């Protein structure tokens, strides 16, 4: 329970690990819905349920391009991910040994205080409103609309003219 | 004393689907004048478990030319999701209630889509790598609509917990304000659900048994048990959305019961469909849906935006 | 004729009143006839965590006849 | 006692792939009509349990219907493996028996059996719709009496 | 947890039900069988080749728009801010130049499937 | 004698009464809805099967089947 | 929170170690630059949300509007680096150096 | 008019969508700003005590609601009542 997020934390450091290796662009898109969805998890094992859904819906439809592209622009007669050579499962299993390694070095060296897995799971929320409504993150995406209605334009505005910008790069 | 109301929620839908199975087979017969399944059992009750006990028979054909790994995990996942999606269904008090708890069910609803894509992807065969791509278009024509003809139904709702949908239809069905809606909301159960007059993804007549064609039988009941489960789901929210039973909370199980009612219509409203109409040739389903359904949208969503506001009918955050 | 669908649909319609039905009555056994008391604000939250620390550890219980 | 669970589970094992057959949209010529006319609303299949899905993969049973030519062959034994085998095959004509008309044509093999081994034969040039229908209820209960587990526990 | 009470066990019940379909069929896997479909024929070329798509536009106003449909979201709690005149405008100024946006690829030929 | 099949495009400067009639045809999709009924009449009729090993149809004297060698 | 920003820091460098380091596709440095938007909303959420700076909650989607239009702009120029060779490997774009 | 308002006609048989949507286009703006009750929606909104209405403390001024709250000033909307 303690040892809740550190475990959706350092998975999603390997969601992210295995997509930096670069097999291809599906098991990278694989790897992204995982780390995606388990970034909803933390986003969430800190409050907001709707911060964490919207990257598990725009990631999702976001992804679905990226397999639809890959299979007309990027993919060989052969993929060659993960379990196709030695070159990547040297730095797949020795990036998670390096992460054992890291993370169990420097909490010997408790003075920075970067992870203190003694002292771990007890500062995650930091007194947040026991008494209280009207709270949660949604109430704040809303600013778009009162006090905050800059944000809404300026990325409006990006995605009128991406409609345009778009079309000229295929024409 | 949890398990034992799981045990109670996933026994009594995969023992529905299974005679959805059976009832898809006999209303399309009688339309076609010709009874189905009538022997097995009295009726053909029994039919669904010869068909279930022998798929878990024959040789899960392993291809020689596939991905091993997502072959095995998208029937995972595809029977996992759209059975996981009657969590927070709510008759009447759900086993999970959710403040968003809708969006549960679009982001997941989208996840039926990579056990489509994935099982394509994985077997090598052209018959199927189209499957997967009938899916790409197919999403990207009704998800925009998907959200906002769910969206603006919610605006004159409040949070997004559908819980809150008995309350707002305690003396009407929201079919009445939004009717335009719930018709598009219909066609948008009709392609999310695949299973459709436009089916276009398990193509027996073009793309034979598209995304679906490698899979013998081991794993290809995984998704009939996928997708005749989410036929029944797309219908028990417009039983939550749109139609809208009774609640007096005295006797709960009167909204169960009249919830029975509906949700069976609309589950045997999607039959005369299948009997009744042919494919939109997938070029079709983006240009009627993008084009007819798209604008139509989104001035129904300016329309109920402007239509508390023009009034009062605010929504209350509770 | 069309009537042998209702066997059919009336199996099939003893079969989606029960997660409907035994959703409340495995609430109310175990939330002690009440409802499951759903909370989805902070302080729905406090009401339970603090009628949690006026009885036993179970909250679905004492009130008036105290002080 | 063991042997009376083992007949009855391969009684009750055969139950499914009896009932549940799932036939192949084949085709070839004259003969795959009477099989839309026993998928028609007179004889029907799907009251037994027999429905057309036209993928092997999904399949439990092959009908071959019409003249097997030798360049449609490799096109029928690719099929035929590529099913599972509890594959059973069934041969209405008289063109895919034997070859009636054209046994002594160049391009038609002289019998589906010199191809793929078949549970049974449906004769009849076009063998009526309740004629495979009988056939089809034949190899219904040609694997009622099979016995599978029985002929493993004495082993 | 409560939840995670339900989901593993779907996950089981999907993993439960998929090695007694694997070990419980007494298979015969040769040659063949295993080999592509393509109905009856050896397949030509490798199935894995660029499919090459013709939608490729239409892909990316949806990859625009899961955005501005995210960015629609807190509608339902704009509502319940006390101003309810810049929701007003600010909503009916996104919903427009969408359709501006839409429209000007209506007419641009942007989803018409390039042939 | 030819008879023409697709052939009626004329336009009668439509009057505002047959554009509802066109414009509610669309918007309602109602061409179908005369489809839906039409299968819905159908699962109301008797289903031509028969069961057949106990009903098995009808023949006639010279339906030739198996051979047989008569004799006096 | 002062475990996952480490390893989310430590998630992005990850991705930049990766979208600086290629094998033969444009498409997965592409691919590697979404993900590395994703450490940035998760660590703009949280600070944002253990902070309880609401104020700020507009800007996690706010970056994230300009995660898909810049792939956008990312994924329609493989349209013509693919029309061009048809095959997208990064090996092939080299004749701006003469 | 003929030449405009007869194009509306066609437009109203063939592509019977587009005057929907640009009719509510245009019907939606236009209906708050000639309605009796587009007043309240700013006022129903803003009567909500989400958060607790901290007392002033009296300094001989302020001849507002007293330290009782069923006194009959202050903002008393009996108006949402009786709407
Ligand atoms: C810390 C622990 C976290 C894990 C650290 C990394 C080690 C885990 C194994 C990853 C590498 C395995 C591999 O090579 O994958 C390719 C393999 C390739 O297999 P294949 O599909 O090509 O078929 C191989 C056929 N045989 C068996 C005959 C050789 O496929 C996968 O495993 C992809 C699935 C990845 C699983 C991760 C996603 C979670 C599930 C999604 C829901
Ligand atoms: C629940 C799943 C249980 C499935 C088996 C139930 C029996 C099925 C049945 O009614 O027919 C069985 C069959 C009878 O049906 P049948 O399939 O042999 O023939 C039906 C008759 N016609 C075609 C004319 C309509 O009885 C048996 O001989 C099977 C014996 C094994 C069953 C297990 C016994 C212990
Ligand atoms: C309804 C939904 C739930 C789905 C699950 C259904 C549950 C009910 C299933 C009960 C049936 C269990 C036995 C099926 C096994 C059939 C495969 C088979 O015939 O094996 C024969 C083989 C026979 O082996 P053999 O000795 O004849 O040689 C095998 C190879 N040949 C024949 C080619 C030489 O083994 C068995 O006897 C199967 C026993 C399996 C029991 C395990 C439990
Ligand atoms: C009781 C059993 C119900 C039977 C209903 C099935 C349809 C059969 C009726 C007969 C028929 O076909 O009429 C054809 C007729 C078609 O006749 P027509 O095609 O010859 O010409 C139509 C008239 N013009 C051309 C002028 C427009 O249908 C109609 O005319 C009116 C009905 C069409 C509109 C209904 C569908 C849209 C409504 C959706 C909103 C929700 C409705 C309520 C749903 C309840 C569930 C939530
Ligand atoms: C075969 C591959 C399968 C892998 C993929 C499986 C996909 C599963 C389906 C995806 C889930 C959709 C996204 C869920 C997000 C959570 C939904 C939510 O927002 O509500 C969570 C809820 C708290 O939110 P809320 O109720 O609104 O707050 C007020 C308090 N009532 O209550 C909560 O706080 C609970 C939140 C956590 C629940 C997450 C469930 C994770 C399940 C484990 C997935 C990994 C599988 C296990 C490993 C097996 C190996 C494969
Ligand atoms: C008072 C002032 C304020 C008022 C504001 C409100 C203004 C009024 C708004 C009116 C809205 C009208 C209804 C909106 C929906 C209409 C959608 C539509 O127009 O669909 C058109 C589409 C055809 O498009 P097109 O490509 O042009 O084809 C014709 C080519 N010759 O048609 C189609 O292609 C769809 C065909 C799909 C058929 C599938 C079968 C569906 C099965 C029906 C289920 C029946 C039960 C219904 C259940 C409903 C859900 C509860
Ligand atoms: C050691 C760290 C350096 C990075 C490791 C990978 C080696 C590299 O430089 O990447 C080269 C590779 C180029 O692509 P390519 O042309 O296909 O290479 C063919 C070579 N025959 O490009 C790539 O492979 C992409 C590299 C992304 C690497 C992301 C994962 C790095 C995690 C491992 C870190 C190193 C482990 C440190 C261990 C410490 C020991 C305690
Ligand atoms: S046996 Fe007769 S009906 Fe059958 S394919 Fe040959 S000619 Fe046609």
């Amino acid at each position: 329970m303690n040892n809740y997020i550190f475990v959706l934390s350092s998975l999603f450091l390997v969601g992210c690990l295995g997509l930096a290796l670069k097999p291809s662009p599906i098991y990278g898109g694989l790897g992204l819905i995982v780390s995606g969805f388990v970034g909803c998890l933390m986003v969430l094992g800190f409050g907001g349920s709707f911060l964490g859904l919207m990257v598990f819906l725009i990631y999702l439809g976001g992804m679905l391009v990226v397999f639809g592209y890959t299979t007309a622009m990027a993919t060989e007669e052969y993929p060659e991910t993960w379990g196709s050579n030695w070159l990547i499962l040297g730095f797949l299993v020795l990036g998670v040994i390096m992460e054992v390694f890291l993370i169990c070095v420097l909490n010997y060296y408790d003075e920075v205080g970067v992870i203190n897995l003694d002292g771990l799971g007890d500062w995650l929320m930091y007194e947040v409103d026991d008494v209280g409504v009207m709270l949660e993150g949604g109430i704040g995406v809303a600013a778009m609309y009162s006090c905050a209605t800059w944000m809404m334009v300026v990325a409006g505005w990006s995605l009128f003219a991406g409609i345009f910008i778009i079309i000229e790069i295929t024409r | 004393m949890f398990f034992i109301n799981i045990l109670t929620l996933l026994v009594p839908i995969l023992i529905a689907m299974a005679f959805l199975t059976l009832v898809e087979r006999k209303i399309l017969g009688y339309m076609q004048l010709r009874k189905g399944p009538n022997i097995v059992g009295p009726y053909g009750i029994l039919q669904p478990f010869a068909d279930a006990m022998k798929l878990f028979m024959k040789e899960p054909m392993r291809p020689l030319t596939t991905s091993m790994s997502l072959f095995i995990i998208a029937p995972t996942l595809s029977l996992t999701l759209a059975l996981s999606l009657w969590v927070p269904l709510p008759m009447p008090h759900p086993l999970i209630n959710l403040n968003l708890g809708i969006l549960f069910i679009l982001a997941t609803s989208s996840l039926s889509v990579y056990s489509i894509l994935w099982s394509g992807w994985a077997s090598n065969s052209k018959y199927s790598l189209f499957g997967a791509l009938r899916a790409v278009a197919q999403t990207i024509s009704y998800e925009v609509t998907m959200a906002i003809i769910l969206l603006s139904v919610l605006l004159m709702n409040g949070s997004y917990s559908l819980q809150t949908l008995i309350t707002t239809q305690e003396h009407m069905w929201l079919l009445l304000p939004a009717w335009p809606m719930a018709m598009m909301w219909f066609i948008s159960t009709l392609a999310e659900t695949n299973r459709a007059p436009f089916d276009l993804t398990e193509g027996e007549s073009e793309l034979v048994s598209g995304f679906n064609v490698e899979y013998a039988a081991g794993p290809f009941a995984l998704f009939f048990m996928a997708e005749y489960t989410n036929i029944i789901l797309m219908n028990a929210l417009t039983t939550i959305i749109f139609l809208g039973p009774l609640y007096y909370i005295n006797l709960p199980e009167l909204y169960s019961t009249n919830f029975m009612m509906e949700a069976l219509l609309l589950s045997s409203t999607f039959l005369w469909i299948r009997a009744s109409y042919p494919r939109f040739r997938y070029d079709q389903l983006m240009h009627l849906l993008w084009k007819n359904f798209l604008p139509l949208t989104l001035a129904l969503c300016m329309w109920h935006i402007s239509l508390p506001i023009f009034t009062a009918g605010v929504p209350p955050y509770m | 004729m069309w009537f042998e669908i209702l066997p059919g649909l009336a199996i099939m319609g003893v079969c989606l009143v029960i997660p409907g039905v035994s959703t409340a009555y495995i609430h109310k056994f175990t939330n002690g006839g009440k409802e499951k008391r759903v909370a989805r604000v902070q302080y729905q939250w406090y009401l339970m965590e603090r009628d949690r620390r006026i009885s036993g550890v179970n909250r679905y219980y004492v009130s008036k006849g105290l002080e | 006692r063991a042997e009376y669970v083992v007949t009855k589970l391969d009684d009750l094992i055969n139950w499914a792939r009896r009932s549940s057959l799932w036939p192949m949209t084949f085709g070839l010529a004259c003969c795959a009509v009477e099989m839309m006319h026993m998928a028609a609303p007179r004889y029907d299949m799907d009251r037994f349990g027999v429905v057309f899905r036209a993928s092997p993969r999904q399949a439990d049973v092959m009908i071959v219907a019409g003249t097997l030519t030798n360049k449609m062959a490799p096109a029928l034994r690719k099929v035929y493996d590529q099913m599972p085998e509890p594959r059973y095959v069934v041969s209405m004509g008289s063109c895919a028996n034997g070859g009636g008309y054209y046994h002594y044509s160049y391009s038609v093999v002289r019998g589906c059996d010199r191809i793929v081994p078949v549970d049974i034969y449906v004769p009849g040039c076009p063998p009526t719709a309740e004629a495979l229908l009988y056939g089809i209820l034949q190899l219904q209960r040609k694997i009622k009496r099979e016995q599978k587990l029985k002929i493993w526990y004495r082993r | 947890m409560n939840l995670y009470t339900v989901i593993f066990i779907n996950i089981l019940l999907s993993l439960t039900l998929i090695l007694v379909a694997f070990w419980l069929p007494q298979m015969n896997l040769y040659s063949e069988k295993a080999n592509p479909y393509e109905c009856g024929f050896d397949p030509t070329s490798s199935a894995r080749l660029p499919f090459s798509m013709k939608f490729f536009l239409v892909a990316i106003t949806f990859l625009l728009f899961d955005l501005e449909i995210a960015l629609l979201l807190p509608l339902p709690w704009a509502i319940q801010t006390i101003k309810t005149s810049t929701m007003m405008i600010m909503a009916f100024i996104l919903v427009t130049i969408l359709s501006l946006g839409l429209a000007y690829e209506w007419t641009q030929k942007g989803l018409e499937w390039t042939e | 004698t030819y008879k023409y099949v697709n052939k009626k495009e004329q336009e009668s400067e439509v009057d505002m009464k047959s554009a509802t009639d066109n414009a509610a045809r669309i918007l309602m999709w109602t061409e179908l809805i005369r489809g839906l009924g039409m299968t819905l009449s159908y699962l109301f009729r008797e289903p031509a099967t028969i069961n057949y090993p106990f009903e098995k149809g009808p023949l006639s004297p010279r339906f030739r089947g198996e051979h047989a060698l008569r004799r006096y | 929170m002062p475990s996952t920003f480490f390893n989310l820091t430590m998630a992005f460098s990850l991705s930049l170690l990766g979208t600086l380091m290629f094998r033969s596709h444009l498409m997965s440095t592409l691919l590697c630059l979404e993900g590395m938007v994703l450490s940035l909303f998760i660590m703009t959420s949280v600070t944002s949300l253990n902070s309880n700076s609401m104020s700020s909650m507009p800007i996690p989607i706010t970056i994230l509007v300009f995660a898909a239009c810049e792939a956008a702009v990312g994924l329609a120029l493989l349209v013509k680096v693919s029309n061009t060779y048809g095959t997208d490997y990064v090996q092939n774009l080299n004749l701006l150096q003469c | 008019a003929g030449r405009i308002s007869a194009f509306l006609k066609n437009a109203w048989a063939k592509e019977p969508v587009l005057v929907v949507s640009f009719s509510v286009w245009g019907l939606a703006i236009i209906m708050p700003m000639i309605s009796p009750y587009t007043k309240y929606a700013s006022m129903i909104n803003k009567a909500t005590p989400y958060n607790y209405p901290v007392p002033v403390r009296d300094d001989g001024n302020m001849p507002d609601v007293p330290s009782h709250p069923q006194d009959p000033l202050g903002p008393s909307l009996d108006w949402l009542k009786n709407l």
